[PDB]
């Protein structure tokens, strides 16, 4: 036997390396999402005077009035001069592209890549949204509109106003399919980096609630529920909140993202979306068990694994008493025959958490896989403290994440995530670890550890910084002096020293600081002794 | 310094070659092209300038009042005063108004008027000089009048 | 001369005189007529 | 509506009888980029009824035909807007 020429066969080899967002509960960078996802942070918060009265929801039009939001001030917030936006031009432009743009730089600015040696290369740009609230205040009345609405609210500009802001020649769309939109261009985004379109494919999808009118039409159906609290597979499931928010994930095929070597959080193997129909169906709204049994069927056959080896799936559940059990028990029907109940099948639903994201669900649901991928760890999941009587645990061999939970340290992790919008569309991937080893990894790791006591290291390094605008820069600096104790155990300065050189890149607003470490770093912090 | 001040003064400075940071050698790890890759993940991002930019017409703001509890109703600002309102007694703030039947409708109270005229001055004293139900009000079930 | 109850409407009322205490208080005049009627307010005048 | 009909009328002259379709996977992609009845519904938030969004919303523009024909392809609904077919064009060919 022979282990070597393994290779990426399955075009369906698409890493993630690095994301972008704007969760309700205060997420915006990977490590303080994943922070407040272990320690059972609830978004889920009050809907404030700013998007409608309270009067509706006590006259139970709006049967809630609770939802996932973001602090209304980051929505309207913004800095139109950085992407070349006249200002004159700012309050026209949906704040979804707003988000858009903003966690787009912060995503590129995690991924350890300059966005200056992205422009003008093919890199395709799949975005979801299905609301237009923004636009629908604008036209409150149809006296006024200036011309500059239609360009600032668009379906197209949602992903264009990206690909124009970042020189991204990829193709470029705009999803609905309102609750799974952001999952299917996470498929979308596979689907033009397999047939070799480009190179690199950037997915995400937004949702934005600034008008009652969705919100009381949804309710009027008893979709959402009366409470106020999202309350996955549980007996007090009354229906789902619905949230704000969006973001976007950077793929990369994975010979490429290894090639130049950086952070991979996971490895897509792929996967497929399909529609109910009329499969085992009633009408619209009632999502079909058999079709999304097909669904992770087709998934597990084209990403080439056996459902023996699916250590996770990102539940669908929303909190209706109707649609979990549906859906569980058609994931049971593919599992409860290849697991047990001393080492069962663990399940989820990012939901709970940060409430229920209208169109931006896939790409929560994303995020949070990708995430417990990196860290190698399973995030609990809230509001669980009766299962609902419907669902069949021990006799499905099916059990959901109450703590958090470490991966064994001697298998390759599989997790599926699972995602139905209302319409009836499925859409379903697989994803992994990333098949780089990180037993052996140690001894590579350990190259530039216990290696800073030489001469060499006591160097002082250039270390730079760059912004747009003064008040970035001065900003930037301070967030680091603030932070002296922390950085000072977890970050040996050379790395800091190298991702200041080579992550961050060159704006006009350049300053350069010289240190040896963290003391030198804020003793030296300014040279503005006379010069 | 000097090298400081031309990185400032707009020349582009390749720092990483400049310490040879990246590798300049032959041999450098995985470890040592990403360690930092890895580690540095806390850094905060890119601080912005933020500035607030907003457009919602007052019409916007004067529909999203929704309902409203009172038998006043909510104010469409126009000429002399108006106090518009819509009413399903099925609902919460209403259901009290079913109690009124008379002849098998929900008649709207006589007082409600009264409850009208002391809320569009409220908070002074007030004298109705007279006051005259012509037309009766009728109330359906599940019709906004 | 009649005492007349003081309980909130709805759970949203929280002014001091509700309609229904209002017209409720018609009730007592109404008492002091006697004989089968069919009786709807018309007029009123000069309230303070 | 004119989705549905036009649909029919197109499987009618395809000389296919849509019967022999029901229960075989097809994609369906459409192109939308306006709302303009659901923007003519929402001319008042006293009203609304509860059956809008599901007669009005983006998903159901190819989902409803879906839904009427048993084409258990991918579904989805195309912005871009006056590329936007031709855009769905292309993700057909690249489905199939």
């Amino acid at each position: 036997m022979t282990f070597n020429n393994i290779k990426d066969e399955n075009n369906d080899d698409i890493a993630i390396i690095g994301m972008g967002f704007r969760f309700p509960g205060g997420g915006n960078n990977p490590d303080q999402f994943w922070n407040q996802l272990s320690n059972k942070m609830d978004g889920i918060s009050k809907i404030s005077q700013e998007k409608w009265s309270r009067s509706f929801y006590e006259q139970k039009y709006i049967n809630n009035e609770y939802g996932g939001v973001l602090k209304d001030e980051e929505w309207k917030n913004f800095d139109p001069l950085f992407f070349g936006i006249s200002p004159k031009e700012a309050p026209t432009i949906d704040p979804q592209q707003r988000l858009l743009m903003t966690t787009l730089w912060e995503a590129f600015e995690d991924a350890n890549i300059k966005p200056s040696t992205l422009r003008g290369s093919d890199t395709a740009v799949f975005i979801g949204m299905m609301n237009l609230d923004y636009q629908r205040c604008q036209f409150r009345d149809i006296s006024y509109i200036n011309p500059y609405t239609v360009t600032g609210s668009a379906g197209s500009f949602v992903s264009n106003r990206l690909s124009f802001s970042f020189d991204l020649r990829g193709p470029s769309m705009t999803l609905d399919t309102a609750c799974s939109s952001s999952l299917n261009a996470v498929y979308l985004g596979c689907q033009a980096i397999a047939t070799g379109d480009s190179k690199m494919a950037i997915v995400g999808g937004v949702n934005g609630i600034f008008d009652p009118s969705i919100s009381m039409t949804f309710s009027g159906l008893n979709m959402l529920g009366h409470k106020g609290q999202c309350r996955s597979f549980d007996a007090g499931a009354d229906g789902y909140i619905r949230s704000e928010g969006g973001g976007v994930c950077i793929l990369k095929k994975y010979s490429d993202a290894i090639k130049d070597g950086d952070r991979i959080y996971c490895v897509i193997k792929g996967g497929s979306s399909n529609v109910d129909g009329y499969n085992a169906k009633t009408n619209i709204t009632q999502p079909s068990m058999k079709a999304q049994g097909e669904n992770i069927e087709i998934a597990l056959k084209k990403s080439g694994v056996n459902p023996s080896d699916i250590y996770y799936i990102e539940a669908h559940g929303t909190g209706t008493p109707v649609g979990d059990p549906i859906e569980i028990e058609a994931i049971s029907r593919i599992f409860k025959d290849n697991h047990t109940p001393d080492a069962p099948l663990y399940i989820g639903s990012v939901k709970s958490n940060i409430g229920h994201l209208e169109s931006a669900a896939g790409i929560a649901s994303l995020i949070k896989v990708a995430l417990s991928l990196k860290n190698r760890s399973l995030v609990p999941n809230i509001h669980f403290e009766k299962p609902n009587p419907l669902i069949k645990f021990e006799d499905w061999n099916i059990r959901v994440v109450t703590d958090e939970i470490q991966f064994p340290t001697n298998k390759l992790i599989n997790m599926g995530i699972n995602c139905f919008g209302l319409s009836g569309s499925n859409c379903h991937m697989i994803l992994s670890e990333a098949p780089i080893n990180y037993d052996e990894l140690l001894k590579t790791t350990n190259n530039n550890s216990t290696s800073s006591s030489s001469n060499d290291d006591k160097k002082e390094y250039l270390i730079p910084f760059s912004a747009n605008c003064n008040i970035s820069l001065d900003k930037y600096i301070e967030k680091l002096i603030s932070n002296q104790s922390i950085y000072k155990d977890t970050i040996l300065f050379k790395d800091f020293v190298k991702h200041q050189t080579i992550s961050k890149s060159n704006l006009i607003k350049r300053k350069v600081i010289t240190a040896s470490d963290w003391d030198d770093f804020l003793n030296k912090r300014n040279e503005t002794t006379s010069t | 310094l000097a090298i400081s001040t031309l990185y400032c003064n707009g020349v582009e400075i390749d720092f990483a070659s400049g310490q040879q940071l990246l590798p300049t050698s032959s041999s450098s790890g995985g470890g040592d092209i990403s360690s930092f890759k890895e580690s540095t993940n806390k850094l905060p991002r890119y601080q912005w300038d933020f500035e607030e930019y907003w457009d919602e017409p007052n019409q916007s703001k004067m529909v999203k009042r929704g309902p409203s509890n009172n038998l006043l109703g909510h104010d469409q600002f126009a000429g002399n005063t108006l106090m518009e309102l819509f009413i399903d007694i099925n609902k919460s703030a209403h259901q009290y108004l079913k109690g009124h039947k008379i002849k098998g409708k929900y008649l709207f109270p006589g007082s409600g008027y009264i409850d009208n005229i002391l809320r569009q001055f409220n908070g002074q004293d007030i004298t109705i000089f007279n006051l005259e139900f012509s037309n009766p009000f009728f109330l359906k079930d599940g019709v906004q009048h | 001369f009649f005492k007349l109850s003081m309980s909130p409407c709805s759970e949203f009322d929280k002014d001091f005189l509700n309609p229904s205490i209002i017209d409720c208080a018609f009730h007592g005049l109404l008492v002091l007529s006697e004989g089968p009627q069919e009786i709807v307010f018309d007029r009123l005048q000069d309230m303070k």
